[PDB]
DNA sequence: CGTATAATGT
């Protein structure tokens, strides 16, 4: 990720994703996982099981 | 921040391994490798054992990961001592980790020795190789790096004994290295200066500003190259055509490889002694007639 | 003294002599730097007495 | 000749960066220590630049 | 630094190092690109001799 | 490990952006702007910008 | 190039 767009005042990448700088920094430096996409329909369909 | 800190916590996540654990993991991984080897040779492949063999392969791979994770601490404990030598600490740790995987690739438990003793030598080897190849912007051969370190260590010890800095001759006697070789080696040891450093605080002007290009006069080069090369080619053409070929081969105007007197005589079937006279004729001819008028310049 | 302390805490204790302990590289390096680069070591201008 | 009515600055997509490049830099070497010539496919490679 | 760390990652990903190793390497690569495009923007700037 | 696929790193952000759409987000932000919620109104304003 | 007593978090 280009340094200019995150770690900025404001951080353009943060606003685009609506993420605070702390969350965005953690994702960049592999300090914490983040969920990309979850199949909601499949979760609903097999929730009972 | 502090990418070192986050990695240090990550390695600390895994607990240490005991001798019983190390041997058990070593047996598991060896079986996994043997199982993986068996995959490509079971021509009459079994059905249930195939799944069992695959499961063991996953188990062996899991053991390999667990062993590496536990042993990362040794790598850090060895990489710490090389810091401050032109390579970032975290970079050294990664190079050591490469050494760890390499050592584990060849680890054997049948000797009954702890993995730490065998790994330390490889970790050391990998880190020192990395440092030699990468630490310098102008990559020197590993041989030179070892020689430079030898001289630096010898210089320190000799200076302590003498109490005063030693000359090249004294270092040569101590290190058994030729004096000229020492001078060249010292020059290689120099770390290049940076152009961005301001010089003499001269209006905060970087040293690179004052560097003079003083080269690359393409217009001048092209005209001179065209004139001289064409003149010599035309003059050689005016001479005997066979002699023109002799000049090309004796020299290499086309294909390099200046043919010596004996060699060109072999190619033309003549003797080594005839070439001198042939050249004498060529030089005599080139200094008379219109050839001189054209070529009086360029000297 | 930082170097001598490290050497003292690590070097052998039976045959330790101050010559092997005391080092002169840092002092000589320090004094040379002061007279060679310090802003308060200026070329004496000798336009006139 | 010298007609530059306007001047545009925009984010460079990865496809653009490859288009500009005349090659790929694949080695960290800078120059040979004996011939003082740029090394093959290095940071000063004569083939690329 | 960028070229060397990237090459090591290319070699390391092919070898098949554990997850922590590859994650750390990518962190080094991201940091190196961060320093390249702006040094001192984040963290302690990389220093010279 | 069936429905949610959570990656870590700049690669995760890259996949999040490509999956993320802008038309729906823009329309939602514009609708939120029409409403009140001052502090959240200006936050949506900056994001919508 | 594998060096085998052992050596495990800046």
């Amino acid at each position: 990720t280009h340094i200019w767009y995150f770690k900025g005042v404001p951080s353009r990448l943060g606003y685009l994703l609506d993420l605070a700088p702390k969350d965005l920094e953690k994702i960049i430096y592999f300090a914490a996982y983040v969920i990309t996409s979850v199949d909601e329909e499949m979760r609903h369909n097999e929730l009972s099981t | 921040a502090d990418l070192v800190r986050v990695y240090l916590n990550g390695i600390g996540k895994t607990a240490l391994l005991n001798a019983a654990g190390e041997v058990e993991l070593a047996k598991r991984i060896e079986a996994g490798l043997y199982a993986e080897h068996l995959l490509e040779t079971r021509k009459r492949l079994g059905e249930n054992r195939k799944r069992d063999l695959a499961a063991v392969v996953r188990d062996g791979e899991a053991a390999r990961r667990h062993l590496l994770e536990a042993n990362l601490r040794l790598v850090v404990s060895l990489a710490k001592r090389y810091t401050g030598r032109g390579m970032p600490l975290l970079d050294l740790i990664q190079e050591g980790n490469l050494g760890l995987i390499r050592a584990m690739e060849k680890f054997d438990y049948t000797k009954g020795f702890k993995f730490s003793t065998y790994a330390t030598w490889w970790i050391r080897q990998a880190i020192t190789r990395g440092m030699a190849d990468q630490s310098r912007t102008i990559r020197l051969p590993v041989h030179l790096v070892e020689q430079v370190n030898k001289l630096a260590r010898i210089k320190r010890e000799m200076h302590q004994h003498l109490g005063r800095e030693a000359t090249d001759e004294e270092l040569a006697a101590e290190s058994g290295i030729p004096i000229d070789k020492i001078n060249d080696l010292l020059e290689h040891s120099r770390d290049p200066v940076s152009l961005d450093m301001p010089v003499g605080s001269e209006e905060e002007a970087p040293l690179g500003d004052f560097i003079e290009d003083a080269e690359a006069m393409s217009a001048e080069n092209a005209v001179i190259a065209e004139l001289l090369h064409t003149d010599i080619r035309s003059v050689l053409a005016t001479l005997d055509e066979r002699e023109h070929q002799v000049i090309r081969l004796r020299f290499g105007l086309d294909d390099g490889q200046p043919r010596t007197l004996d060699q060109i005589g072999k190619l033309f079937g003549l003797s080594r002694e005839r070439v001198r006279q042939i050249e004498r004729d060529v030089m005599s001819k080139l200094r008379h007639g219109e050839r001189a008028d054209r070529l009086r310049s360029y000297a | 003294e930082r170097v001598v302390r490290e050497r003292m805490t690590t070097q052998d204790v039976e045959a330790i002599t101050p010559q092997t302990l005391i080092n002169i590289r840092p002092v000589v390096a320090a004094i040379k730097e002061f007279f060679g680069t310090s802003q308060l070591s200026q070329f004496m201008d000798q336009n006139n007495p | 000749v010298n007609f530059f009515d306007e001047l545009r600055i925009g984010l460079a997509t990865a496809e653009d960066i490859r288009q500009w490049s005349y090659g790929e830099v694949k080695k960290p070497e800078t120059i040979n220590y004996r011939t003082l010539k740029p090394e093959k496919d290095g940071l000063f490679c004569e083939k690329i630049f | 630094r960028v070229i060397n760390r990237n090459n090591r990652l290319k070699r390391l990903i092919d070898l098949g190092a554990p997850e922590i190793i590859v994650n750390n390497e990518k962190r080094m690569l991201q940091e190196s690109v961060d320093a390249l495009f702006d040094n001192g923007r984040r963290g302690r700037p990389v220093t010279g001799p | 490990g069936e429905y949610f696929t959570g990656a870590m790193g700049a690669e995760s952000i890259q996949k999040l952006i490509e999956n993320f759409d802008i038309d729906a987000e823009a329309e939602s932000l514009r609708d939120v702007i029409r409403n009140g919620k001052g502090q959240k109104k200006l936050r949506a304003l900056k994001r919508l910008k």
